[PDB]
């Protein structure tokens, strides 16, 4: 059963374990002319249909690492056979490349200024170059969450045994749900998307990240997954749900029971309705 | 390679074609999609349509001038493959690229023409 899912999600089993953090240990991929990032995100994709996601239309959605050294975007093409026709795919690199996202922005992700809050953020991010926590677009990736993510809105946001942050796994306390989700085509990587479903501005579930970071480690050391793409055999339903989402703004004071119950749910967001601004500074 | 030698040139279509057509390696690197081979068959489209007999690429990697960074040829400034998927022949996928510079879309059906219309 599980080679035929599109990967495998961190359980609460190991959320609530308390140990020291150790080394990832993996004991353990090819493709059909088609690049290994389209089966690791077409999965990303396929368990985010499992989620409760807003989806708006104008659906805003912006994803960070999008280029590799071949300068083309397969993630970004894969999120445009993914998303709703009318979405808004915003991507951005250090380095040059060419997607099929609506705007392009080159350099540093420091550099890509959100004048208005998204309702989806997908990060491929990972810097080349004693394992402490990371600063580096982390910092920038938090304050994104904190400050331009729609209430309701979700997260998806590579990190590995090395790559990872304190702040990030705290930050997922203040979602309605949140997991760790490894790829069955990357499966041998420890390598993760951590993601946070449904943004709701308050703390939900108080969170030790580096306990946390711990115990995803310990996950990975503890549980056997297989290399496998079977999940990509039957694409029929891949395309995310058209659920169109109601787009609300209210004021702090009025957000009450019956809205954090929508915005948990997957059936609201809460931001502006203006028109999308995101340009390089 | 082919991706500078169509910047010293005022035809990069030709010279894209010629190059090909004289032995040189087509473009690689297309992001060629996974698919479930259902759709309509149509040359450009927004979502992935490949029949049975065709290949689904994201349009701006079998783009010509979106892959060299060069200006677009079309009136306005718009590409029309970027932000949208091209289906090609199955028969045809050792190059992409070559392939959309060759040939045109139906105007009234949409479809290639010699694989359409
Ligand atoms: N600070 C930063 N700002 C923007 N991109 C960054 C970054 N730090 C690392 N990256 C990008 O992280 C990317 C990891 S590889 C990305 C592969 C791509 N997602 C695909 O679809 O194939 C690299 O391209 C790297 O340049
Ligand atoms: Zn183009
Ligand atoms: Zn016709």
């Amino acid at each position: 059963s599980a080679d035929w899912k599109p990967g495998h999600a961190m359980p609460s089993l190991f959320k609530v374990q308390n140990v020291n953090l150790e080394r990832c240990e993996l004991a353990n991929i090819p493709m059909p002319g088609v690049h290994m990032n389209i089966a690791k995100y077409m999965q990303l994709c396929q368990y985010l249909n499992t989620c409760t996601l807003a989806v708006p239309a104008n659906m805003r959605v912006i994803h960070f690492g999008a280029g590799s050294d071949k300068g083309i975007a397969p993630g970004t093409s894969v999120l445009r056979q993914w998303l709703p026709t009318d979405a808004i795919i915003i991507d951005n690199d250090l380095n040059e490349f060419v997607s099929d996202a609506d705007i392009t922005l080159f350099g540093d992700c420091v550099t890509v200024r959100v004048g208005q809050q998204v309702d989806l953020v997908i990060s491929d991010m990972y810097d080349p170059t004693s394992n402490e926590s990371k600063a580096l677009f982390f910092t920038y990736l938090c304050n994104l969450i904190n400050n331009n993510l729609a209430l309701g809105g979700s997260v998806a946001i590579k990190i590995t045994e090395h790559s990872w942050s304190v702040e990030l796994y705290e930050l997922m306390g203040k979602f309605a749900w949140w997991t760790v989700f490894c790829t069955n085509a990357n499966a041998s990587s420890s390598e993760g998307f951590l993601l946070g479903i449904n943004y709701l501005g308050t703390i939900k579930e108080n969170i030790d990240g580096g306990a946390m970071h711990a115990n995803y480690i310990f996950w990975r050391n503890s549980t056997p997954m297989n290399l496998s793409t079977y999940s990509l055999f039957d694409l029929s339903k891949f395309q995310l749900k058209l659920k169109g989402t109601p787009v609300l703004q209210l004021k702090e004071s009025q957000i009450n029971e019956l809205v954090i119950s929508l915005l948990s749910q997957g059936k609201l967001l809460i931001r502006d309705n203006d028109t999308l601004s995101v340009s390089t500074d | 390679s082919v991706l500078s030698l169509v910047n010293f040139t005022v035809d990069p279509q030709k010279a894209y074609l010629d190059f090909v057509n004289a032995g040189g390696a087509p473009l690689t690197n297309c992001v060629k999609m996974l698919t479930p081979k259902t759709g309509t068959g149509i040359a450009i489209s927004v979502k992935p349509e490949s029949t049975a007999d065709q290949e689904t690429y994201g349009g701006a990697s079998v783009c010509l001038y979106c892959r060299a960074h060069i200006e677009h040829p079309d009136v306005s400034g718009v590409c029309k493959y970027k932000g949208k998927f091209v289906q090609i022949p199955a028969q045809c996928v050792r190059d992409p690229v070559g392939f959309c510079l060759s040939n045109t879309p139906c105007n009234v059906c949409q479809y290639w023409i010699g694989y359409g219309c």
